[PDB]
């Protein structure tokens, strides 16, 4: 792939701190700031915690017994997060992970297509909570390769 | 009259890069495949559409067709009655006009509502429509979906523009042919959502043409006619959808603004109903 | 105002997109609450003791004895009040008074177990070893707490 | 008929000291002597919102990241020879039985577990978890001077199975002959713990409840602690033995594994061994004279 670029406006004494501090911890100011990023950024292990909390969440209201896809869905993304959490093995991590996002997309499809009036009511479509999911789980095939990279 | 007045298409679905979208022609279409699901501790089956790993971008593009002749009827009905309500159908057009309606049809379509589920969570929608005269384009039109409301029509020259061109489709100078297309940077490789069908085995089987994944007509035309705000008691909430008896945030057949009793009080009575309310049945009257 | 431009791979910069969008933030914002982190916070800390606490709570070292559950409800009661201030002083007493719990509750725990290794359920040294590690010393975690609120 | 004594007793043959703390920087544990004893403290702690308990606390110094955790075990030879006894045929059968067993086995395999326990820093039984590195040297100390030394890692050698170690077996050797009755051994134990700057030690236990145990005015792991965690030495229990060794009970005691159901307890193979002349499995000999070694009051208390 082609590289991007990032643009950063911060006040003059933050990027004088910034270089100070990278110069006195032996790295580029690029990989500084990346890794001082990555480190408390976000977590395989996380997301699943929270998709669950989404999902449990959604157990109280009515897209829950909308149709069986998304109580199978909302089912699925807890139990097998669950399992996730029981460790020591991580063969059954990658499996408990992908079948996470494997709950989420039962749910993604089994959630409404068209709603009446200017603004769907959160608990009888799901629309915003299901956008969440998808950002923590990220694309099928990026969640899919993140999971095979940490836990292959 | 029951002839549809704002004819769309089905909006085909491609994928690509943000920023990218200039040249958005060679774009390959969005496939849908049918993939397997693991479920509650087991496989049951779903249809999933989703971008390519390197495409962060969702074009939908459809071409909507807007034509005149509103109040002329499409059954053969009693000629008595047909005069009449061409009669009064004129009058409407000669007080009041399309400027009302088309400014919210126009709303409706720029503000990318068409793109039902597609738009949220989206980090930035662009609606680009296009005037399309002969062979090439007549005038452009560049939109920012989420910056217009979507509960809120406000005036703006250049949606006054395009306004303007839909009341010109619509009084009957001349079918109008505008292409629409959506810009939705709903994110690397996320899910896109076409139109549902239901399984009356698949669960729920998606909507594609030519093994492209598609917004079905019928959904656009339901997005584009999100109208009327002059339904009983409910000031803050927006438009929703004209049908005849307006239901869901409703017209009720008994309070007397419901669609069939104006429209009759109005041409065989003449009884002339509410101002606000004359759109309301001329909207339904396009919709058909 | 000065500014300072990042040469990452493409899929880092859709990463960090997708977190920033996630969290309500712009990009610029986002990274730079990140790289002035400074690791462990002191709200941070207490959340996380506060879910270590819950953990613990719904467990038999819960029921063991008084100085147990009373270090367990502590622990939360205190990290809620933190969370719902207004004024550093509450902010302080509440990170104070919230470690005073997890020192009610490691006093509270055994000193001795059977078989090979502990049955965490029971024992509860593993939670408290972590938790223990958020908070750091007792004079640290005071220090610490008069330095940032104080 | 041979019947088991109504009186019989054992005394201690390893026998551990208090172990006392202290705190240090690691890299200066090389000279670790003079470093401050952890001091426990009674601090007041407030708690549940519906007020002011007070327990006792053991810390190191802001400024130290290492417990220092010293002892001194001394190895006694003479298992079997009971203390007090009042039958003379069953403390004469009962000599020759283990004289058979020393003799066979020799308790080669016994020295070898408390010597995995030693050096895996078991006796550190809150402060080992959660420490970032432990350590453990162990003296031979002869005149009053070192005559052989023994580094360990206690993480490395964890606590799940006993391995062979050509260090380990050294020290294996030298607590067997000192077991076997060739002289007896002595040795000093201490345990570096890097549990964390200025974090929370663990001394044994016994308005204030649980109060914590010191011996002048220094925080200590009782000596009976210390031999507990030296005996976690039976992995030979019925049923699950894979899981890891506990430490050696009359009937493995969380209710029994040496069940006397199972009559694997070692009541009911000590009579069978002694008295009936049926050899238990070679194992349970070793649990056998693990508790003789411990040391007790055993006996039948109304006959059999």
């Amino acid at each position: 792939k082609p590289d991007a670029l990032i643009h950063l406006r911060v006040p003059a004494e933050v990027k004088g701190r910034w270089v100070k501090e990278s110069r006195l911890e032996g790295m580029k100011l690029t990989d500084w700031i990346t890794g001082r990023v990555e480190a408390k950024a976000l977590s395989i292990a996380e997301v699943l915690e929270e998709a669950a909390a989404m999902a449990r969440s959604l157990e109280d209201s009515p897209i829950f017994y909308r149709n069986k896809l998304c109580a199978d869905g909302i089912v699925t993304i807890q139990q097998q997060a669950a399992r996730f959490s029981a460790a020591t093995d991580d063969a059954t991590r990658l499996d408990a992970a992908l079948w996470a996002r494997e709950g989420y997309q039962l749910l993604s499809s089994g959630l409404p297509d068209s709603y009446s009036g200017a603004v769907p009511n959160e608990g009888r479509t799901g629309w915003v909570t299901a956008s969440q999911m998808a950002r923590l789980f990220g694309g099928e095939a990026l969640w899919i390769e993140r999971c095979q990279q940490e836990l292959g | 009259a029951f002839e549809r007045k704002l004819d769309p298409s089905d909006a085909l679905m491609s994928a690509g890069a943000w920023a990218q979208r200039d040249a958005s022609q060679e774009w390959p279409a969005v496939t849908v495949r049918e993939k397997s699901v693991r479920g509650t501790i087991n496989l049951q089956t779903v249809d999933v559409a989703n971008l390519p790993s390197d495409a962060d971008t969702l074009k939908v593009r459809f071409t909507l067709r807007v034509l005149g002749g509103a109040g002329t009827p499409s059954a053969c009905n009693d000629a008595a009655y047909r005069d009449k309500l061409l009669q009064t159908v004129a009058t409407y057009v000669n007080d009041q006009g399309f400027a009302e309606l088309a400014r919210r049809y126009a709303h409706n379509l720029a503000n990318a509502r068409f793109l039902w589920r597609n738009r949220v969570g989206a980090e930035a929608v662009e609606v680009r429509i296009n005037h399309i005269r002969q062979g090439e384009v007549a005038r452009a039109w560049r939109f920012d979906a989420l910056a217009i409301g979507l509960r809120d029509f406000k005036a703006d020259a250049e949606l006054d523009a395009l306004a303007e061109l839909i009341a010109s489709g619509l009084s009957g100078s001349g079918h109008v042919l505008l292409e629409v297309v959506a810009f939705a940077r709903i994110g690397d490789g996320q899910e896109v959502f076409p139109s549902q069908e239901l399984i009356l085995q698949k669960s729920k089987t998606l909507y594609s043409v030519r093994d492209a994944a598609a917004i079905h007509s019928q959904k656009i035309g339901n997005a584009l006619r999100t109208i009327d705000t002059w339904y009983p008691d409910e000031d803050g909430l927006g438009p929703i959808a004209v049908e005849p008896y307006g239901s869901v945030a409703y017209r009720q057949p008994k309070q007397k603004l419901d669609f069939y009793t104006l429209l009759d009080n109005w041409v065989l009575r003449d009884e002339a109903p509410a101002v606000e309310q004359q759109h309301y049945v001329i909207a339904n009257l396009i919709r058909g």
